[PDB]
């Protein structure tokens, strides 16, 4: 279909791309996966003129970096000069699927220059850094080292090429600022994955999205003691040839806080081939989830398990940002609706959000052991009965059904039956809270009245620990457990890009997102009638909290009212949607941004035609 | 005054309402672009 070599045929000639980022070969957050996945297509486009510049860490170097020798004489001269001038620079390959060249700069070996460099910055942009930050100073050192490397690389080159530099956060924006200060012949791009003030303002300050025009960013930046970081990010965004954000909602947020509209929006992608390695995996995972809920709810298995539906929400334990409270309120409302209308449906909701626990509680392990004992006893009696049936049927006689069971069988089954006696109700949490009084999820569960009662049509299971294949009572990793659920609910409030909903959608699982997140906006823009494809977009930007809860309840109830055929058709449509999130399609925006930067910095040699052409027409 | 402003920046007492506001930074940075 639409591949990289579609219409962007550009005269790259002698051009060098430097992918500057603080998080290459050094796992910290989420852009690490972005760069690691994008390296393959970037190297396919640029060949060997692609370098990733990052800080030097011992752990990362010994784990995933293979040190080599500089392949070009100019690079070797640059490395030798910088190493002899009082620095420490390493070169190698990043042991990832693309195998790109990596330049690693040790910021701990250049403290002596800090007192000088900190002055020079002030003599250039009137930006000062407090001595006690301990994280911005690393950014200053990294930026000065990157500018030094770029200048030396341009000086040592026999024929000077057109250099394109791409900085990825405020941690790397000082290098861009200094590149523009020294008037180096480079083309600068700046990408923001989340505006700095956004996460500060979402928590504490009220109505962040309804006061984007009433925010005096100087005041909030200064009062929170992050004024220098805000100035760094805004200066980096201001003096860049091309400015970019990873989502539309981030584009509005940056246009109102960084005072610059992005020239282009480049969404985050991923490699879908590895995820694709969908009904066989779904069936197996659903069977295992059925076994787990059989074990957990032992002694209370009075509801049909062929009419039960498995919802889930996953991610970091952010109660408001991940929208767990809205999910809980909607679950209570859906429980009331299911009880009132006299339905046979049951809904088991899972909350996989890490918290501060110690171990499992006794009830959960007890239930798993009870289920294992019953399964073993049933298999033993079944095998014995099958052998007896075969033997009695080989002689041409109908089995006397009142003698296939004997004394030890009845003993085993009586012990098994005695095992499943319980007077209490299943717990809503599978672990032991260290802060059970101050936990918000459990507090809301208690407030709204979901105690896994027999009359309740909605059961809730809160599983703090991450899902691991070696766990005693969920011996399965995250992906295979998710493949067996029916729906994923991510009603995010503050979310520049949703990695978890995108991963869920790639696996072929219907999902609920919002228009306050990057993934939700992307899917809303690229699909007509997304609900037919299994994506439910919750209008959370133009609605109140109660209206959002009501709409979520409507979505959940309408999902519960589908037939099995409708659910199958919806899940097939969701499955045929993964190619929209691959770097084979989402990597074209990066190409367009680089072309814009090249044409802006060197208009004599390059010219750009603003082709912004880049899908799912169905129903509506 | 100049160097004193840099010192105040170093100790963490910035004049985000007055001289240290981003207007000065932007008007100085606009010369390089």
């Amino acid at each position: 279909p639409g591949l990289e070599d579609w219409e962007d045929e550009f005269d790259l000639e002698n051009a060098v791309l430097f992918e500057v980022a603080w998080e290459v070969a050094n796992k910290v957050g989420g852009i690490y996966t972005v760069l690691q996945t994008k390296a393959k297509v970037t190297g396919d486009e640029w060949g060997d003129n692609y370098f990733l510049v990052g800080p030097y860490t011992e752990q990362g170097v010994r784990t995933q970096v293979e040190l080599l020798e500089a392949p070009t004489p100019a690079l070797k001269r640059t490395l030798d000069s910088m190493n002899s001038k009082g620095c420490k620079v390493y070169f190698g390959r990043w042991l990832i699927e693309g195998g790109p060249l990596v330049v690693l700069l040790d910021v701990g070996a250049s403290a002596w220059a800090l007192e000088r460099w900190k002055g020079e910055l002030w003599d250039t942009c009137n930006i000062g850094v407090p001595w006690y930050d301990r994280e911005a100073n690393d950014a200053v050192l990294f930026g000065f080292l990157t500018t030094w490397f770029l200048g030396e690389f341009l000086a040592q080159s026999e024929e000077k090429p057109h250099v394109v530099a791409h900085f990825h956060e405020w941690l790397a924006g000082v290098g861009l600022c200094l590149c523009r200060a020294r008037r180096l012949p480079v083309a600068t791009i700046f990408t923001t994955h989340a505006t700095l003030l956004g996460r500060y303002l979402c928590a504490g300050a009220v109505d962040f999205y309804n006061n984007l025009e009433n925010f005096n960013v100087d005041k909030e930046a200064g009062e929170r003691q992050i004024y220098h970081r805000y100035c760094m990010e805004r200066a980096a965004a201001h003096c860049a040839h091309v400015f970019t954000t990873v989502s539309q909602i981030t584009a509005i947020e940056a246009q109102h806080l960084l005072k610059r509209k992005p020239d282009i929006v480049t969404p985050n992608g991923l490699n879908v081939k590895k995820f694709s390695a969908f009904q066989n995996l779904h069936a197996q995972s659903k069977a295992r989830i059925q076994e787990f809920v059989r074990g957990h709810f032992y002694g209370h298995l009075d509801f049909n398990l062929d009419k039960t539906l498995y919802f889930f929400i996953a991610g970091r334990y952010e109660f408001s940002n991940k929208g767990a409270d809205v999910f809980l309120e909607a679950l209570a409302r859906l429980n009331y609706l299911l009880r009132v209308n006299g339905s046979e449906q049951t809904v088991v909701a899972f909350f996989i959000m890490p918290a501060r626990t110690n171990n499992f509680n006794v009830e959960t392990l007890k239930g798993q052991a009870v289920r294992k004992q019953l399964w073993d006893t049933a298999n033993t009696v079944k095998e014995k009965f099958g052998r007896k049936l075969y033997e009695s049927l080989l002689v041409g006689s109908l089995p006397d059904m009142n003698k296939m069971l004997d004394k030890e069988d009845f003993t085993m089954m009586k012990r098994a039956i005695f095992a499943t006696q319980r007077q209490s109700f299943p717990p809503v949490c599978t672990h032991n809270m260290l802060d059970d009084s101050s936990d918000p999820i459990l507090t809301t569960i208690r407030r709204i009245g979901l105690f896994n009662s027999s009359a309740d049509r909605v059961k809730v299971i809160f599983h703090p620990e991450f899902l691991s294949s070696t766990s005693p009572l969920l011996p399965v990793d995250y992906e295979e457990f998710v493949r067996g659920c029916h729906l994923g609910v991510f009603p995010s409030y503050y979310e520049p890009w949703g990695y978890t909903p995108a991963e869920c959608t790639v696996m072929g699982i219907p999902s609920i997102s919002t228009n306050l997140s990057g993934f939700g906006c992307f899917m809303e823009e690229h699909i007509a009638d997304p609900s037919a494809y299994g994506i439910y977009i919750l209008d959370r930007r133009f609605r109140s909290l109660d209206d959002s809860c009501s709409q979520l309840t409507s979505f959940l109830y309408s999902f519960c009212q589908q037939s099995r055929r409708q659910r199958i058709i919806q899940r097939n449509r969701t499955e045929r949607l993964s190619d929209l999130l691959d770097w084979k399609y989402l990597g074209r925006y990066y190409m367009s941004a680089r072309h814009m930067a090249l044409s802006k910095a060197f208009p004599e040699h390059f010219t750009y035609e603003p082709n912004e052409a880049d899908p799912r027409p169905a129903s509506v | 005054s100049s160097e004193e402003r840099k010192e105040r920046w170093e100790q963490g007492q910035a004049d985000y309402m007055g001289a240290d506001s981003f207007d000065n930074i932007k008007r100085k940075l606009d010369t390089y672009l």
